[PDB]
């Protein structure tokens, strides 16, 4: 509900809205294959 | 190397890719690596 999951410490880090997801960053990875639930945002 | 594809049935086989496979002194006399995914030698991500 809060939104997309960037960094746990757990109490995880949600993303800040007023500029996460910074447009600029995107995942970098053509041979990625990570599979399992890839969650994304933007 | 021999290869058939992945819906082959047992029953009927047969080669359908030969891949000769060898070393080579493999060097990059001229050129660098910018973009190094993963640590570890000959890994599937490091194709990238």
């Amino acid at each position: 509900k809060e939104g997309l999951q960037i960094g746990k410490d757990e109490k995880p880090i949600y993303a800040d809205k007023t500029y996460q997801p910074e447009p600029q960053v995107g995942e970098e990875s053509w041979t990625d294959t990570d599979g399992t639930n890839e969650k994304f945002g933007g | 190397e021999f290869f058939d594809g992945r819906d082959a049935v047992a029953g009927a086989l047969a080669p359908e890719i030969v891949l000769y496979t060898e070393n080579v002194n493999l060097e990059t006399p001229d050129s660098h690596v910018v973009y190094k995914p993963e640590t570890s030698n000959n890994s599937h991500a490091n194709l990238g």
